[PDB]
């Protein structure tokens, strides 16, 4: 029962070093049966392995020759951690990362990425983090359709991705739809997320929208109520 | 570095059905260093046949894998519903993983008419000087959708912006917004924002529209 947990999504500036971090529970870093490898994917590089450490007596690293000269991966023992450095960052760099742990499955030999941590955004860029401001799509007569009506959070101007979206506190799941951002003309980005409700439940239930920008550290609940 | 290449690129299935899915090797890989994996959206890749053959613990008996020396083969014997996904498939040469760029199966689902709501700018948007208007289709299928902005019936241009979600979960239906985004003393020079859609689903066009 090995859990990976890789460290929050992040913004790095061109030219600089990128840093990631997974820490492992259920597992030793140390353990002489295990290498630890990272992974990164996006529409330019693909699904590309970038590199593993592991202890074999001594600790031991490869590299993909695609980064061979410009990755560090380095274990940390005394918090059971291994690391991700990349120098001087382009925005091909711009990708999820995911740490992953290899384990012999097939007589000893093939070494296979058998457990994968959830994955973290790096986006490469010079603009500034901006937390979003959220504002209500407020249901009305317009956004009815026979006895559904629906609503929504509008979350917008902020950098970079990614925000999460939950409706009341995540009790509420069924029926929504929290769509990819895009990016304005300002260089900030925008979403909208929407749930369909019972239109009789509009006057008795409470609706929030939980929106969570980690880049800005900004939480926002948004009561959003109906207008007609 | 040994190339690997999946075929097709996208595949549409409906559920019940058989899907094949290839990946061919730049050269010859030993079959033991072969393994397939499973991407759902927005998750990391979850291994699904290790040795060309083998599932792995957890891995239903619908999906198999075959296959030896440069071309292989993933088969998912009854695709049910939530076989929506990108399948990989992988090799590793004692220093190097390399992935085929990817199988996107799309479930294939009977045609849905997309529900359709207009959103105007909240009052809070409109103290601050921007305007968004929101155009909501809800549950369609398939994907292609045409919208199409009228105010005060003149035709929109390069003023909206289309985000579509991926194949819903529970239905294999898709939504897309689009988002009409006017300066406030744009937005109130104006009196009717209409919203109209386009879907084979529908009998006919559907406008949704409001006055300010």
């Amino acid at each position: 029962q090995v859990q990976l947990q890789q460290s929050g999504p992040g913004l790095v500036k061109p030219s600089q070093t990128l840093s990631l971090t997974c820490v492992i529970s259920g597992d030793t870093v140390s353990s002489n049966r295990a290498a630890w490898n990272w992974i990164r994917q996006s529409p330019s590089r693909g699904l590309e392995w970038l590199g593993r450490t592991y202890y074999r007596s001594k600790w031991y690293t490869d590299y993909a020759v695609s980064v061979k000269s410009r990755i560090t991966i380095t274990p940390d023992t005394s918090k059971n951690q291994f690391s991700l450095q990349m120098k001087s960052v382009t925005p091909e760099d711009t990708a999820v990362y995911y740490c992953a742990r290899g384990s012999a499955m097939i007589f000893g030999i093939v070494i296979i990425l058998e457990s994968w941590g959830q994955g973290t955004l790096v986006t490469v860029s010079s603009a500034s983090t901006k937390g979003p401001s959220v504002f209500p799509l407020a249901p009305s007569s317009k956004s009815t359709s026979g006895g559904t009506a629906a609503l929504g959070c509008l979350v917008k101007d902020y950098f970079p991705e990614p925000v999460t979206v939950s409706w009341n506190s995540g009790a509420l799941t069924s029926g929504v739809h929290t769509f990819p951002a895009v990016l304005q003309s300002s260089g900030l980005y925008s979403l909208s997320s929407v749930v369909t409700v019972p239109s009789s439940s509009l006057g008795t239930q409470t609706y929030i929208c939980n929106v969570n920008h980690k880049p800005s550290n900004t939480k926002v609940d948004k009561k959003v109520e109906p207008k007609s | 570095e040994i190339v690997l290449t999946q075929s097709p690129g996208t595949l549409s299935l409906s559920p019940g059905e058989r899907a094949t899915l290839s990946c061919r090797a730049s050269q010859s890989v030993a079959s033991s260093y072969l393994a397939w994996y499973q991407q759902k959206p927005g998750q990391a890749p979850r291994l699904l046949i290790y040795g060309a053959s083998s599932r792995a613990t957890g891995v239903p008996d619908r999906f198999s894998g075959s296959g030896s020396g440069t071309d292989f083969i993933l088969t998912i014997s009854r695709l049910e519903p939530e076989d929506f996904a990108v399948y990989y498939c992988q090799q590793y040469d004692g220093s190097q993983y390399t992935f085929g760029q990817g199988t996107k199966l799309e479930i294939k689902r009977t045609v849905a008419a997309p529900s359709v709501f207009i959103f105007p700018p909240s009052d809070e948007q409109l103290k601050s000087g921007t305007a968004s208007v929101v155009c909501l289709l809800n549950n369609f299928y398939p994907r292609e959708a045409k919208v199409q902005w009228k105010v005060d019936n003149a035709l929109q241009s390069g003023n909206s912006q289309e985000s579509v979600t991926e194949q819903d979960s529970k239905d294999s239906t898709y939504s897309l917004s689009s988002t009409l985004t006017l300066s406030k003393a744009d937005y109130e020079k104006h009196k009717v924002y209409a919203c109209e859609v386009t879907h084979q689903g529908l009998s006919s066009p559907v406008t949704k529209s409001f006055n300010r």
